[PDB]
């Protein structure tokens, strides 16, 4: 059952702009930052970009590697990922933090799914957004080190 | 390959 | 890069997956 | 046998479930029948809208065997509807004033009244709110519950015997009965 | 300016520093706004954070002698909408009005007390679910909350609505 | 449709919402439906004193010497529901041979009321009636095949 | 009030004057 979440989409939908807005991170590159103070439980805004299949996102990650051209991809289902790397919404500026602010959901809607970043608490303007990207567990030569900066940090983003 | 994701 | 307000379903193209 | 929605009398566009209890629409109102259907007696069926983004909309209602499947309930002499879009009541595609319209959540009530001898009636319920008689003295035949749908709208059928908002105004039986 | 009553509440309810949200606490129980309201059509909202399975609310409006250890609706003196199924509540009574309500829903709360036609109208997410009483006691009534077992909302008094009317004028309850 | 119990505690806070007083077609004041009632409702109570058959007899005898109109209802056998003085807006429901409503008496710890229900579904702004029972003045119910005589 | 009321009859409340 949908309970209120159409609502709260479609609403989300004409509003996330006053939201947000991006600037340098403290973390890494560009983030979003909340333009206003956002409440727990609220949807913030919308992943956006091309929806691929899964060895498509292989051959694709290869060349946006080939390019230094960072991780863009959120995967949607078993079979589905959403690419967007080069066309897309500012959500794909969105960091990782040990410490998140926000989470990632998929709301199963009858037209299709949608990935939907939500508060997890109240959020105070100024403050940059970030969730937890749950990247896959690898090795030593794959892993990657985190820098969110906060109090606790696990160091890593595996 | 690498992606962020929900869980 | 362009912004997208909806998802929009990738058109593959015949060579896609070629080297 | 236990009352579902029709495995063949029913559009071929129109999206059902495997339990043969939720459907969803395709493109321009279609309709899907019940396997059962009542033509002596008072009935009672519900129906929840799932889901029901905007420019989709619904039809729901009564209808006889000859109901056209290919066009909304109420097209036609043979079926009687609800529509979600301002509560209009429609038969042979004439619109009337009836009640405010439904949406997404709703729980809707149908309830039929075909009484023998010593007046017919269809009533529509809102939640559980009783929204007048809609049709009185209506064609002598079987009616069937029935759905029609426009667009890619989800609603889920409860033939009973349990409801969400029982009447308790009327008496009634469940067309789980059938 | 318009809050929570840190007094006209049962104690046992849980109030934010800036009281504005609130939390349950067991058996239905009930807290009213600060400012009341005899005459004019007035507005509030209020934002269901969490619910959690088997907890409930019961909102609408109280006058000053509405039963704070009681739900909403209880006796003469309040008319509340409930979250489980959208019944209506007035003197004990339940009537079905309007489909249920829950976690994340956005509720809005209109009144209109004519100088002398009242009536009590409850909104789900912007869509105005009907007249809900007609005709009510007069008397000066207060935003109010009821909640049983711990859920949570969050309570708007104005000037600004996520879902503000767009079928009849109001003025926010925040003008008091 | 539930307990007669609850139908009644539902009844007492709402019975105003379901009637008005009128001139009546039939004589004097009327009571009306202020709006659609089904069938099996529960209306309105006929309120009053509750008084034991003689003291009836002698109330009534002194009403009339002072010229004060009489509103009475027998309950059962041995008890009167006097609404001359103590009545509500139920003193008012004209008779009819073909009513619309019914008087019964609901049996109640409590104590026993005098409940008006509808006989079928009636509409706004109709005129409430019942079969008052009869054991001579000429009725004026205006009904097809009145039977022509009341007391 | 709206409700019924039990009269309480006196000793004397059939006697004549
Ligand atoms: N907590 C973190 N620590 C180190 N790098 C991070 C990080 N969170 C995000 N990043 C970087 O940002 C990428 C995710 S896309 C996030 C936006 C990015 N900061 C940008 O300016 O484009 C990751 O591939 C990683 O390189
Ligand atoms: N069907 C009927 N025809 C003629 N008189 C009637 C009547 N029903 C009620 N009445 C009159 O009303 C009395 C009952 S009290 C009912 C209210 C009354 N019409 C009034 O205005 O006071 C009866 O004693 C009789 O005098
Ligand atoms: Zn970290
Ligand atoms: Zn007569």
């Amino acid at each position: 059952p949908l309970g209120s979440k159409s609502s709260q989409y479609r609403k989300m939908k004409t509003e996330w702009k006053s939201n947000v807005y991006l600037a340098r991170s403290r973390i890494q590159g560009l983030g979003l930052y909340a333009a206003r103070d956002i409440e727990k439980h609220t949807m913030v805004i919308e992943y956006i970009g091309t929806i691929i299949r899964n060895e498509v996102a292989n051959r694709k990650e290869k060349l946006y590697e080939s390019q230094n051209r960072g991780v863009y991809m959120f995967r949607m289902d078993n079979d589905h990922v959403i690419d967007a790397t080069l066309t897309g919404g500012p959500a794909r500026y969105i960091n990782h933090s040990c410490a998140p602010n926000c989470v990632a959901e998929v709301v199963t809607f009858e037209r299709g799914h949608k990935i939907i970043i939500s508060s997890s608490r109240r959020i105070q303007k100024g403050e940059e957004l970030c969730y937890d990207y749950k990247f896959d567990f690898e090795d030593d030569q794959h892993k990657i080190p985190c820098h969110c900066g906060a109090v606790n940090c696990r160091k890593w983003m595996n | 390959a690498r992606t962020k994701q929900t869980a | 890069f362009k912004e997208l307000d909806e998802n929009v379903e990738y058109e593959e193209r015949e060579s896609e997956f070629d080297i | 046998s236990r009352v579902l929605l029709a495995l063949h009398d029913r559009a071929p566009q129109l999206k059902i479930s495997d339990d043969r209890l939720t459907v969803v629409g395709e493109k321009g109102y279609s309709m899907v029948r019940a396997s059962h259907g009542v033509r002596k007696g008072a009935w009672y069926f519900e129906i929840t809208v799932d889901e029901m983004p905007p420019d989709t909309a619904a039809r729901l209602g009564w209808s006889q065997p000859l109901g056209n499947l290919q066009a909304p309930l109420g097209y036609d002499k043979f079926s009687y509807s609800w529509r979600s879009k301002k509560g209009t009541k429609f038969h042979q595609s004439i619109g009337k004033h009836y009640s405010s319209g439904y949406g997404q959540g709703d729980v809707l009530g149908f309830y039929i009244n075909l009484p023998e001898d010593t007046s017919s009636e269809i009533i529509f319920y809102k939640n559980g709110v009783n929204q007048g008689v809609a049709y009185k003295d209506i064609f002598e035949g079987v009616y069937f519950p029935a759905i029609s749908l426009y667009k890619s709208c989800t609603v889920s059928i409860n033939f009973g015997p349990c409801f969400k908002y029982p009447p308790k105004d009327l008496t009634y039986r469940p067309m789980s009965d059938m």
